[PDB]
Formats: C-alpha cells, structure tokens, sequence
C-alpha cells in the first residue's frame, strides 16, 4: 500500500478456485479463500494461493 | 452428622432436606486479522466444545460439518451516522443463509454452537467515538403494544442478517386492527427492560475509535439445554450501541461503517429430515 | 530432489501474524 | 546387468530404456434390507476409501460430510414395461439435488466419493425377466448427429435424477439450424458404440426375478486424478438394461417399477468458494 501514513483502511484478497461464477461483488468472494488486510502500519500483505487442481499438473 | 456452626435427616427423598493490539485468527479456510484489536473476550471464560457424551440427550450420531460450517462470514455492513442508536443481531439466525451453515441448521432438527464474532470498525486519529457490544444471552425484546404481551411475530423477531435497530423513544402500535408485531426496543433500556449502564455484565467489549478498532468475542453455547432446535430458539444476541456519539472535525455528518464477521465454531446437527421451509417474509 | 511436504495445518489465535509484511526490505 | 532369458542403461532418462440372499446395510440414518439380494459386487475389488496424504494433489484442508452425505439417497422411480430398453444415470449428476450432497459439491470445487447403488425391482414367481445394472467407468454416449462430433449440451448430457433412456434404433438428428445436442445411445451397442453382450467386463449384477430383486454395487473412486470437479466430469455411471423381457401370465402389458437407491461413500471435498449455479434447462 503506497498511500499516506494517515491513510487506514481494510481490505479483502480472495482466491476462488474455478467451476463457478466469477467473484463480481464482496458477498460472493468470501466464501472462498480469503484474508482480510489491515493497512494501518505494515505496507505489505500475503495470500498464499494454494494449489488446488485436479490435475497433477497445469498447462501454460 | 454434628455440623460446625445436629443435622439428621428424616426423608429419602433429597428435595426434603434443609439447606495486545495484534490479532490474527484462522477458521476453515477463512482469516482474520487486525493490528490494532484489543485482545479477545472468552464470554464466561468457556471455549466453545463438541458435546460430551457424559451429557448427550439424544442418540443419533451427530454431523459435524467441521471446516464447511465454522467459517467467517462477513454480514451486512452498517453506517454509523451520528445520530444512530444501536443495532441487534440474533444468532444464529444471522446466519441462517450464510453458506452451508444455513443449510444445515435447515435440515438438521437439533443443532448446537458457539460462535466467534468480531466486529470491525476503524476510523481515523481524528475521530471521536466509542461502540460498546454485547454478547446477550437468551435476548428478549419488548414488544410494540401496550395492549398485549408476546405477541411479536417470528418474522418480525428474526431479521436474518439485515439485524435489528434500537429506537430512541418507545412508540405503542397504536393499530388494533392489524397489529405489526414489531420489536420496540429502546435504546437505554436495552429492549429487555432493563438499564443500559448494568448491560456491562453481559460478555462485552468496547470499541473505542482512539484505541482499538475491533473487537473480538468467544461465545460458548450456553442453554438449559445441551442440545436444542436451531430455527425456534436463538440461543445469543450480539447488540451494538455507540456509547459516546460520532463526531469528527466539528462536521455535522460524519459516517463510517460497522461491519461483523461471525465464525460458528464447535457447531454439531442430529435429526436430518425435510428442509425446513419457513416463512419469514 | 523431492520437494518440501506440505505440512498439515489446523485453526490457529496467535499473534505472530506471519501474513503481514514489510515489502520495503529487499526480502 | 546378465537376465535370464547383457542389459545395459545408455541413457540417464528412464524413458530411454527398453522393454447370500439376505442383506441389510447402514449408512449414516439410512437403512437398506433386501431377504433376497444375490450379494454384493465390490466393483474391481476397492472399498472407497478417503483420500491419502501420500497420493494428495491439493493442500486445502478437505469437507468431509460424512453422516449428512454419506446416505441412502432414493432416486426417482421408472416402470419397466415390456417394451422398454433400458436406462441410464450418470453420478454423481444424479445426486446433485439431493439433500446436502448437492450443496457440497456445488459449493466446493474439487470433490471425489465412492457409491453404493442399490437397485431394487421386485416381481412374483409368475414374472418373467432379467435386468443387468452396469456400473460404466467414464460413461461416454453417442451423439445423435452424423454432421458433427462431441457436440452434445451440458444440460442434455446431464439429465440428472430423471436419468436417460436407451433407444432401440437410431436416427440421425437432421435438424440442421438448431440441432438438439442430445444422446442417441443404440440399446445393444450400450451407446459407446461397442457390444452390449462385452458390457459385463464391467462391474455388473443381474436382477433375475425368478432369483433375486436387488442388486448391490459398491463402486470406488476411479479416475486419473486423485480429486476432480463433479460439476464437471461425471465419474461413474449406471446402465439398466432388461437382457430379457418382462412377460406376466400372457399379458402383454405388465409393468413392474424399478427404483435406485445411491449412497456416497467417503466423499470428500475441496475448494469452497461461491456456489455454482449451472444452466440445467
């Protein structure tokens, strides 16, 4: 987050796997992975995508 | 039986006888986080638990969803106008059309669980006030008619996660040919009846704008019984009311929202059937 | 060379918060 | 290396290299009884088990239902009347409204599960007939246009409880503006294209009604991967077949119905996110 320090907030980053309509608004996006970023003092926040896939691999 | 200060007992039956900051928590596959949450409250200092067989009233073997239902859904935010006095959120029928928790509790016939609230509000250095929740068990509302008693509807007594507000003045459904139905609470005296200033005794927190910006509640499942129905009764009742009012910069409009966020937690079902279609609208 | 296992994981309340960084470092 | 009949490697990739009657079964809060089911066929001799952490994909803590999918799950009845070919139920689509089963695998978004399909049909001493129920791994059907090939809609390949039918002749779609994208299995080629007399390589019961009026299949989880969307690839799928026609005391139209009754076993599941919504009709 490159705002000001005055600046705070809260944020939700979600990963949804497929099969399923697109997340289009915060009631939908929620019910997959989720983290919730507080920008209060740490610039900065994680989400781990983890690997879920019916197959062992994906194509490019 | 020469008791310190004879006490003999003449009948079998037993009746006779005499007399800080930073928080981060995971449920499932959702997580919470806030840097600036002022620890967490355990209501009765009792963490929620899976029942014991040593006090299990029915036989059927229990469906535990486990990470399908003990999951955070965010409800419904609110705005915090100044001139707003509360707002009041059964549980769990909140979330009775959250994911499969709803759909659960809809088919399952019995249905116990503690909860894990966190309310979330934040503002600025620059602004003044102060939320207080409350975590009531067992909350009673009064109603809006002076001319009879219990006669609220179950439509009406169960918003969903839309929630409740608190009226400022109490105001009789006057109408006698079709009475709304309607809870009437008002704000100081918490709805029950009783003060507001005593309300504290409840399992609380206090979201102070200069200090914290969250808060964090553990609800056991407290009930006279140790499993009951989940659409009938509303075991808890988290209530918001803004202690100290909104203000900020000496403007006459200042807004900003209250969003919860609840996590059953420990939640077990019995006596799957037909779902459960009730009206509510 | 097999990979690191992805070890298993449950509910956790602490406040270590490994999820918060400071990208401002150059790690 | 000397074998038995000089092998040497050459090259580091391995690439490189050269060359009985009675029956009663529980599953949660359902019960089947059968006093005249001819066994059961564990389908290629595998009990469905849960997924294992040493063949495990994806890292997401796994939904298992347990007791509130793992049930006895009674699809919709069909009468077998003598001039009928067969039928066909492709799972887990069949059991994608049913009961909380539904609702997990269309909330999360990788899912695998076992089966136990129990197909009863019952008739008197004085009926004459046979049925044979295939359990068909990846159960592919024919198309029913010449002009094109795997053109087939979602919504007609997936029929759903309702299942399909097999028909005794095929006929081309000829509609060329807006083709019906629907199956057209021939009943003795079983619809893949093959012979109808093969079939029994799969796993199969026969219903003789002289003999016995159930048949039970436990089917396993068989697939190339170790967990796939069932919104998506259909794992399984049922095939009734009469081998012989029903005949009654020289009537010529006896009926007689025939009912399924599919239980998921140790389904487990991935994914959770918004729920799909699919285009069914």
């Amino acid at each position: 987050f490159c705002g000001s320090m005055m600046a705070t907030g809260k944020l939700l980053v979600s990963y949804a796997p497929p099969g399923a309509d697109p997340p289009k608004k915060r009631k939908e996006a929620m019910l997959g992975t989720h983290v919730i970023w507080d920008i209060g003092l740490q610039s900065s926040c994680t989400m781990v995508v983890p690997w879920i896939s019916n197959t062992t691999y994906r194509l490019t | 039986q020469v008791s310190s200060q004879t006490t003999i007992n003449y009948y079998r039956d037993s009746a006779s006888n005499a007399a800080d900051r930073v928080l981060q928590l995971t449920l499932g596959n959702s997580t919470i986080t806030a840097q600036e949450a002022a620890n967490s409250v355990v209501a009765y200092g009792r963490w929620p638990e899976y029942l014991r067989d040593s006090e299990a009233n029915p036989v059927d073997q229990p469906t535990e969803p486990e990470v399908a239902a003990c999951r955070f859904y965010t409800l419904d935010t609110v705005s915090w106008t100044k001139e707003s006095r509360g707002w009041w959120w059964k549980l769990p029928d909140a979330l009775r059309d959250m994911g499969l928790f709803g759909q659960n509790m809809y088919y399952h016939y019995l249905g116990r669980s503690g909860y894990t609230v966190h309310v979330q509000c934040n503002a600025s250095k620059f602004h003044q006030g102060a939320l207080g929740v409350f975590a009531v068990p067992e909350m009673c509302l009064a109603g809006d008619s002076n001319t009879t008693t219990m006669h609220t509807s179950y439509q009406n007594a169960n918003p969903g996660e839309k929630g409740g507000t608190f009226t400022g003045t109490f105001t009789p459904d006057n109408n006698q040919t079709s009475p709304a139905r309607r809870f009437c609470p008002v704000d100081y005296l918490l709805g029950n009846g009783t003060l507001l200033g005593n309300a504290f005794v409840f399992p609380h927190q206090i979201i102070n704008l200069r200090t914290n910006n969250c808060a964090t509640l553990v609800l056991p499942y407290v009930n006279s019984l140790s499993i009951d129905s989940m659409v009938k009764h509303n075991n808890w009742g988290i209530a918001i009311l803004p202690l100290a009012p909104l203000n900020f910069a000496s403007e006459s409009s200042p807004e900003i929202p209250i969003t919860l966020t609840i996590a059953p937690m420990c939640c077990e079902f019995n006596g799957l059937r037909n779902i459960t279609l009730p009206r509510l609208q | 060379d097999a990979l690191p296992n992805t070890e298993a994981s449950g509910p956790t309340h602490s406040k270590e918060i490994p999820a918060l960084t400071a990208v401002e470092t150059g790690a």
